[PDB]
RNA sequence: AAAUACCGGCACGAGACCGAUAGUCAACAAGUACCGUAAGGGAAAGUUGAAAAGAACUUUGAAGAGAGAGUUCAAGAGGGCG
RNA sequence: GUGCGAAUCGGUCGUCCGACCUGGGUAUAGGGGCGAAAGACUAAUCGAACCAUCUAGUAGCUGGUUCCCUCCAAAGUUUCCC
RNA sequence: UGGUAAGCAGAACUGGCGCUGCGGGAUGAACCGAACGCCGGGUUAAGGCGCCCGAUGCCGACGCUCAUCAGACCCCAGAAAA
RNA sequence: CCGCCGCAGGUGCAGAUCUUGGUGGUAGUAGCAAAUAUUCAAACGAGAACUUUGAAGGCCGAAGUGGAGAAGGGUUCCAUG
RNA sequence: CCGACUUAGAACUGGUGCGGACCAGGGGAAUCCGACUGUUUAAUUAAAACAAAGCAUCGCGAAGGCCCGCGGCGGGUGUUG
RNA sequence: CCUACUAUCCAGCGAAACCACAGCCAAGGGAACGGGCUUGGCGGAAUCAGCGGGGAAAGAAGACCCUGUUGAGCUUGACUC
RNA sequence: CCAAGCGUUGGAUUGUUCACCCACUAAUAGGGAACGUGAGCUGGGUUUAGACCGUCGUGAGACAGGUUAGUUUUACCCUACU
RNA sequence: CGGCCGGAAAGGGGGCCGCCCUCUCGCCCGUCACGCACCGCACGUUCGUGGGGAACCUGGCGCUAAACCAUUCGUAGACGAC
């Protein structure tokens, strides 16, 4: 007989196979549609969730009830230190879908790419492009490289570059970077090969790719929660205290006869470490990394418009469970996926951006740098200590 | 006495045997067939390794319920476990076939192990005593084991 | 008295019977072991070899267990063993 | 809930100077006992204990009913019948 | 014959199934053909002959029909008035 | 021990939730989770999470996990191996 | 001069915390049933069932009433009235 | 969300229920609800933790209902004592 | 009409399916899947054994007549699913 | 035999002019006759120095890795895995 209340279904058959994302960096499904009208420009990123902080900003929307009224935002930081460009890839078009055409690596691989071709890089002779560098410093190889290229502003029509994280500058325990095929989208594939042939060996920053106010799509695999029952894994309802067999559980798991059970119904297993592509996720501002000029060092990040301090996005105490943003950071409106230090691939957005929402323009009064690590109550340290006054530690 | 199979010519072979051992059949079948066709030397630093839980025995035939270990991808399998006892027992049989070409004139250090056969022996019975009144047997399943090594370069 | 009866008893002889899951419950330390408060219930269990000649001595092991050697027509019969 | 257990375990309960609890001794025995009565209890057995025998009880009702080939080959209808 | 009907209940005649394989009906106890020792060749029945699948791979004959729910072979497995 | 001619029968098994005995798959699986808790060093010894000695930390907490008995057991007592 | 357990009252004091653990009644307004305590289907029913005091019938003056027993100048009530 | 014991993995030890053969579906027909047949989907060793859809899962020769010229306990205005 | 994409609620009383009412709501449509779904629960109702009542029966007892109390066993196999 | 000039959807045996180059043979008729003419007879004739797997010889040109375990981490985790 039939479902007497009509509820609506436990969880999305959307993303139904629930287990440990095959890649631990977020692949790119889908690039952005390029027409040969625009500028060349790089379509993705690659970076590190450090943490998260409020914001204070004056809303500037006209009708709402927060229009010129101050809001506090949720923001994460994704530390972005600039990408090393090590290679080219052609594909092909085809009937069967798109094929990679020819790879070209660059002479100079840092030992950062290098690790990732090693699962054990201490017991390797580190052997890796030791027979292929030499095809760039002779005659008789330059020739047969400059053939690559040729070849390839010809039949390939999708160019992607190969971009390794530059794993060295960051807090994290490892030193094996990331490599990721970061598709060109600009104009001819003539002038988009001639570009990234250009940009072999070279740093490529985060504002070469991004912008402020800018809705990005951000990827990257969910925090992993180990083997969970149905209550946590679909969040569906408790049974009664009085169930025999356990309260923690889906109660009918099929009807009789069809005679199996089915994909639908919701199982216990594998929660979290799933990969998930977030959309529209605004940048509400890019970060300046440390840098020295003059002898002294500059880490006014935080410094907003309105504020004027000397104080960094790093929290009194540093990012817990992560480390010091010295580097190029994207701020991020709310949560974004993931836990702290997971590689974080940013993606330009595949979908026209055309809202009020959306072109609203981002000026910020008050980065909160307050110490994450307990109930923080002063920003930046000579504030503890002008309010606190002298310590017997003093 | 009788072996099953009779070795390629008996001059570079000696034997070991033992009847009625008290180890599991099963555990020690599996860890008869890891140790088939090795060298007496890594014979025995393999059966060291499973007592310290270094190098595992891959449950090839008997892995109902049996737990998966990294070491045994060593083995192109899933599925291995550390038989303690039985590594031990057929590491005593190794001791008594090496004391045996010793004893023939044979050189140690170039013995292959070629045949090893574990054969289930006569069960010994024990009783468990279970709910409602009742006696279910909690029956040993110990196992003969027997052993030709051979000269090998 | 005799002729008649006689699945107990003491002796015997015999068989187109049974051949160790058969024939008595019992071929054997069987009305035993064991079970039940008791009345009662009630098993399983034959076979080394012609002869113990039952494997000295050596060897590895703490040992059970082996490897040799030896007995024997045979251990392809090694003490619950045709 | 193939248990610790052929009735147990935990919390929570009822009663705790009295128609109180309790050990030993003693009496009542099977269409009998005993019963502040539930067909309760009478040795894990109770709307008639258990044991042996009568007994291989009877069964229009279930189940099974052991080699081969060769030939012939049905009936489920009539009449009477607790 | 009863029943609104029923793969319902009850009769008459004959043939089946049960007791019976075999070709055909995709698949069926009963429909259709045809009843059977073990084989070779030949030929048919009922059914078929795009491919599954043996056989139209004939230069088969004449029409009829377009369905955004086509139609497509006894029993037989799905429709009427309009 | 068997062929032939006769004689005789406790004379042919796949079933009986058959009888008795044996053995599988299940399966190296369920399991070895009631009553707070062990640790260090040494000794004997082929061998020690478990034995013994010492030291620590705990528990029963006099309605005891204490010291004695009655029923019942029948040598379980005690030493040595 | 020997005092041995309490009781009441006051001051001060602590971050209003104090029967600090432990021990240790939720309460009220009503209906139904059985007065109550007691008892009961050991192993699914603890109940409103049974019992109970109170009440009321009935039999019988012993050669008797009630009852037992195969039996008897038998036996229980009955060491009774 | 936390805690204790599990489950979990390991060393050692190690049962049982169950079991024609077995084990992917859809429709068909069929003893009128197939794991096997037909016609289609299709189909890849060996496995671990889970789980309760199915095996018309196990458990026990339906306690219901009917039949039997099968009973029993009980009742009475049944019959015969 | 094309149309099952997406919704179709919170409660009082009742074991209830059903019904009825309150209130919210875009709307508070109707159904199937062994009248989906008890090794998923629950056990309120029916539906054992204890008891009370009414009617019925001489009685034992009967009552889709009320009432109260009443053991919800197993997955570790194969598949399916995770 | 040295180069010129061609070839991405799953890149190929091509076509050109120049020479070091060897013949005036090949193709079509007609001459000269010869070659196991194996005595009537079957898997003959190809692709084919085929595909795959072992080693035996030999001359150039050369190549000096990694994975897994163990340890470690905790962005992961029942165990593997990550």
């Amino acid at each position: 007989s039939h479902r007497k209340f009509s509820a609506p279904r436990h969880g999305s058959l959307g993303f139904l196979p629930r287990k440990r994302s095959s890649r631990h960096r977020g692949k790119v499904k889908s690039f952005p549609k390029d027409d040969p009208s625009k500028p060349v420009h790089l379509t993705a990123f690659l970076g590190y969730k450090a943490g998260m902080t409020h914001i204070v900003r004056e809303v500037d929307r006209p009708g709402s009830k927060v229009n010129k009224k101050e809001v506090v935002e949720a923001v994460t930081i994704v530390e972005t230190p600039p990408m090393v460009v090590v290679g080219i890839v052609g594909y092909v078009e085809t009937p069967r879908g798109l094929r990679t055409f020819k790879t070209v690596f660059a002479e100079h691989i840092s030992d950062e790419c290098k690790r990732r071709f090693y699962k054990n890089w201490h017991k390797s002779k580190k052997k890796a492009f030791t027979k292929y560098c030499k095809k760039w410093q002779d005659d008789a190889g330059k020739r047969q490289l400059d053939k690559d290229f040729s070849s390839m502003k010809k039949y390939c029509q999708v160019i992607r570059v190969l971009a390794h994280t530059q794993m060295r500058l960051l807090p994290l325990r490892q030193k094996k970077a990331h490599l990721m095929e970061i598709q060109v989208n600009g104009g001819t594939v003539a002038e988009k090969l001639d570009w990234a042939r250009e940009r072999l060996e070279q740093q490529v920053p985060v504002s070469q790719v991004f912008g402020q106010d800018e809705m990005i799509d951000v990827i990257g695999v969910t925090k992993g929660k180990g083997y969970k029952g149905v209550t946590s894994r679909w969040h569906t309802k408790k049974l009664p205290r009085k169930t025999h067999r356990g309260l923690r559980k889906v109660a009918c798991i099929g009807a009789w006869h069809p005679a199996r059970v089915a994909f639908s119904v919701a199982r216990a297993g594998q929660k979290g470490y799933h990969h998930r592509t977030e959309i529209n996720k605004k940048i509400y501002k890019i970060g300046q990394g440390y840098l020295i000029k003059d002898g002294k060092l500059i880490k006014n990040n935080a410094s907003t418009d309105y504020d004027l301090s000397d104080k960094s996005i790093n929290p009194l105490g540093g990012f817990v469970h992560y480390g010091e943003v010295t580097n190029d950071f994207v701020m991020l409106k709310g949560c974004v996926v993931g836990t702290k230090k997971r590689v974080l691939t940013l993606r330009k957005s595949l979908l026209v951006q055309t809202k009020r929402r959306a072109l609203e323009k981002i000026d910020l009064k008050f980065i909160d740098t307050t110490s994450k690590f307990g109930h923080g109550r002063f920003q930046t340290v000579e504030e503890k200590k002008a309010f606190m006054g002298p310590l017997k530690k003093d | 006495v009788r072996y099953s199979l009779d070795p390629e010519n008996p001059t570079k072979s000696c034997k070991s045997r033992g009847s009625n051992l008290r180890v599991h059949f099963k555990n020690t079948r599996e860890t008869a067939q890891a140790i088939k066709g090795m060298h007496i030397r890594k014979a025995t630093k393999y059966l060291k390794d499973v007592t310290l839980k270094k190098q595992c025995v891959p449950f090839r035939r008997y892995n109902g319920g049996v737990g998966r270990c990294a070491q045994a991808k060593q083995w192109g399998w899933t599925q291995g476990r550390w038989p303690k006892k039985s590594a031990e027992f057929l590491l005593h049989m190794l001791k008594n076939a090496e004391s045996n070409a010793e004893l023939k004139g044979l050189d140690v250090d170039s013995l292959v192990i070629e045949h090893i056969q574990v054969n289930k022996a006569p069960k010994m019975r024990r009783r468990t005593y279970r709910a409602h009144g009742r006696i279910n047997p909690y029956m040993s399943s110990p196992c003969h084991i027997e052993m030709i090594l051979t000269e090998k370069e």
